[PDB]
RNA sequence: CCGCCGUUAGUUGCCAGCGGUUCGGCCGGGCACUCUAACGGGACUGCCCGCGAAAGCGGGAGGAAGGAGGGGACGACGUCUGGUCAGCAUGGCCCUUACGGCCUGGGCGACACACGUGCUACAAUGCCCACUACAAAGCGAUGCCACCCGGCAACGGGGAGCUAAUCGCAAAAAGGUGGGCCCAGUUCGGAUUGGGGUCUGCAACCCGACCCCAUGAAGCCGGAAUCGCUAGUAAUCGCGGAUCAGCCAUGC
């Protein structure tokens, strides 16, 4: 009745309720379609929902926040990847080396105080 | 069909091709474009003589364009070399009014950066 | 001429545009963090030497 | 009805502080809403480790400084007497609010 | 560029308003050239500071009302 | 590099057709971050260019790969002095790199008016041989067997 | 620091489930979830297929995570007798009815030029308008400065909150929805030049930043060379902050 998942990708958290039903999604307080009316990793991160034919098995509510809609959009998708994990372990098994339960390593990260940014520095002179 | 000074811009959004010109940019055009009549949009190529008269007669008939500005501007800075006030000095002696950074730059005023000689540089290595 | 700068505007002088702060413990406004008044290598040799609480080297 | 605010440096030292508070406090007084913790606000700045003026040689340093919150509800004798008499910060600071 | 009312200095003020009730001599040096330029002198030869010395200027008429420095040159060598 | 041979690395699984020389083309348009503009230009791009023809996208696609498919390349070897241009047959990872990549260049010359008219003529003209990184790639071909004497002498 | 799980606690938040509901958590109500955080856990090539005298190399299962997890702080014995006494301390040497005190004024802002390092464009993967999403990070009751009145705005008047997960600085932007430009110095671009002003400050001459009326320069992508960089990195995108009255801050 409950099938709550997580899913967090740069700088984002999400929060993904999945529920029983007609596997269409409403986000935050928009529409899948209509939310995210731009990027198409939006169906991209309906990928577990495709990865076991399910975008129509189970309803779906959303509370995805952080970063920018991207990053937003890759945590859905591990979201309702891990929500059908808890309800049935039977699924994890069978998307493991899908490469569904493994995260990043990723951020804008950290400024250096010796480069532009980071990678870049002052261009060399020599002279 | 003219105005002022054989001044005619032909097919193109009218207030964007008066905005091409001489001592009147975006603003005024929209102010007269608003104040006598014409919609923006329309094309020239449709036009009727009777907006474009009384067009032409916001424009001269209330300021100054041209002829004048041109001239008002000389007479101030005639006015800055009268006395030789710092400004008018800086008007002779080849460089901006800003009295910022000419040690290396400039050279929106004077032409082109004629090497001296570089004056022969040290061991910087 | 450096014991009169310190003097200046040690005793208020005139407006408010001629308050240049100053470490105490060596004698400078220059990159002195107004927070405490002090230069940036003193602020280093006092938070160095330990005296100092909650101070912490970085490691994040 | 009771409000108490914590700002204290030595994450260790205040934690087992703002235990005991809760802690003693679930003694001396009823039900202690336990600290909910307020983010480690940070005075952030940098500096030199050279003299010899150059544009290299940087550390950042942080002033960590942690904040710690406390709910009571309605209060008794015994809390005001004991939990007014001792204290032992040796650093950290407490500043407290009955709104 | 002061919103209203302008600045000026008060102790060529005094020395003026003595100066015009007469109209004396033609010595209203200043070693202040800060003050913006003010008409109402009847326009002297203000003989200014110049970083370095006591440099002069007469004061006519095309001057509205603009600062006093820019012209004591004070920048020695041209180009 | 030295010790290192470096490694491979996957290509965004296109999330319309599942391929790889989709979003490796994708990631050729894609400019300064912004993946999505540029990945539209080509879908657009090959929207209109299935409108144009009578076959799928993915097959006058893979035609003008094959219209390129640089085999032979030149690169630069020394003689104690005197500069080789060694003319070497390609590991097909390259070839199909710079095949995308030089496409895009043809595409670069294009004097289209928006991008999407650019990419699609250019996959027109190369899915046919008419194409103008696919007339660089045979040039550079022409290039390899210039130098067929440096075949024999490679560093 | 950040990635997962857990124990530990909910005036951040939450209909996740109910209610009031001005269908805005806005309010009872809860704190499961978010976060916030004290403390721990968790992964070692442990195992499996194989090869190797081994080191260990290739595949696989497992799992949040692999076989240094993405980064730090740390910079040896000693060199270059590089350099800082003008940040300091400090020896030595020198000034003393002054190389010092005071100050007004100008000067480091100047200029026929070489160069580094930064910025902003030479457009159509792009600019202008409306439209409307999704960041973190911080400073702020000797301060941050909103909400209304004004105005083109800078900015000012009434001044509201905020000792601050509860109020504010504050508005992200790329994007993308609808339209307009049309490859032309091109509504590309904004230097320079004139005049109108507001803030800050005693006061913006030599010496400010900004809102505005006017020009719209040089430039239609760059010689010889030289430069950074293996991924959330080049690139692009915005900001807070700090010294600081304001302010040349594109710097850092």
């Amino acid at each position: 009745e409950q099938y709550y998942g997580t899913g967090r990708r740069k700088e984002a958290v999400a929060r993904v309720f999945l529920r029983p039903g007609n596997g269409k999604v409403t986000v935050n307080g928009q529409d899948f379609n209509e939310y995210f009316q731009g990027l198409v990793r939006a169906v991209a991160a309906l990928e577990p929902l495709r990865a076991v034919d399910a975008l129509g098995h189970f309803d779906a509510y959303i509370t995805v926040r952080g970063g920018g809609k991207s990053g937003q959009i890759d945590a859905i998708k591990l979201g309702i990847a891990r929500a059908l994990v808890q309800y049935n372990p039977d699924y994890r098994a069978k998307l493991k080396p899908l490469g569904f339960l493994t995260r990043d390593a990723r951020v804008v990260e950290r400024k250096k105080y010796g480069k532009h940014k980071a990678r870049r520095a002052p261009q060399y002179s020599k002279r | 069909a003219r105005i002022a000074g054989v001044e005619i811009p032909r097919n193109k959004r009218v207030d964007v091709a008066l905005t091409y010109i001489y001592g009147i940019g975006k603003a005024r055009a929209k102010e007269a474009l608003e104040k006598t009549g014409i919609n923006p949009a329309t094309r020239v190529k449709d036009l009727t003589e009777a907006e474009v008269v009384r067009l032409r007669e916001y424009v001269e008939n209330t300021w100054k364009l041209e002829g004048e500005l041109r001239a008002e501007v000389a007479a101030n800075i005639k006015r800055l070399m009268d006395i030789g006030c710092y400004r008018g000095l800086r008007h002779r002696r080849g460089l901006p009014v800003r009295g910022q950074r000419t040690r290396t730059n400039a050279r929106t005023r004077k032409g082109p950066r004629k090497t001296v000689a570089g004056k022969k540089k040290a061991p910087r290595k | 001429a450096r014991k009169a700068l310190i003097e200046k505007a040690k005793r208020t002088p005139k407006f408010k545009v001629r308050a240049y702060t100053r470490c105490v413990r060596c004698g400078r406004a220059r990159s002195v963090y107004r927070f405490f008044g002090l230069c940036r290598i003193c602020l280093r040799e006092l938070a160095h030497k330990g005296q100092l609480p909650g101070v912490r080297k970085a490691s994040w | 009805k009771i409000r108490i605010k914590l700002r204290g440096f030595d994450h260790k030292t205040l934690d087992a502080s703002a235990q005991k508070i809760v802690e003693a406090a679930r003694r001396s007084g009823a039900q202690v809403s336990g600290p909910i913790p307020l983010p480690t606000r940070v005075r952030r700045f940098t500096v030199i480790r050279g003299p010899f003026k150059h544009k290299d040689s940087r550390e950042h340093f942080e002033l960590r400084t942690h904040n710690r919150l406390v709910d009571i509800i309605n209060p008794n004798r015994k809390t005001i007497e004991q939990l007014m008499t001792l204290d032992l910060p040796t650093g950290v600071e407490i500043e407290i609010k009955t709104v | 560029s002061l919103k209203k009312g302008v600045f000026v200095d008060d102790h060529l003020l005094e020395k003026v308003l003595e100066l015009n009730a007469k109209g004396e001599k033609r010595l209203i040096k200043t070693w202040s050239r800060r003050s913006t330029i003010v008409p109402e002198m009847v326009g002297h030869t203000i003989a200014v500071y110049n970083g370095k010395q006591h440099v002069p200027v007469y004061i006519t008429e095309n001057m509205v009302g603009h600062k006093l420095g820019e012209f004591a040159p004070t920048r020695t060598y041209r180009g | 590099a030295r010790r290192r041979r470096a490694e491979v690395r996957q290509l965004q699984p296109d999330l319309v057709y599942g391929d790889v020389l989709v979003t490796a083309f994708i990631n050729k348009i894609m400019r300064d971050g912004k993946k999505n503009l540029a990945a539209r230009i080509f879908y657009d791009a090959c929207k209109i260019i299935q409108e144009k023809t009578g076959q799928e996208p993915l097959k006058v696609f893979k035609q003008a790969v094959e219209n390129v498919k640089p085999r032979m390349e030149v690169r630069s070897r020394r003689v104690g002095g005197a500069n080789y241009q060694v003319p070497m047959e390609v590991s097909p990872r390259r070839q199909q790199s710079l095949a995308l990549r030089w496409l895009v260049q043809a595409a670069n010359q294009r004097p289209e008016r928006r991008a999407a008219v650019r990419i699609a003529h250019e996959l027109m003209d190369a899915a046919e041989g008419k194409g103008g990184a696919v007339k660089k790639k045979e040039d550079v071909e022409r290039m390899a067997e210039a130098n067929r004497a440096y075949a024999h002498y490679r560093w």
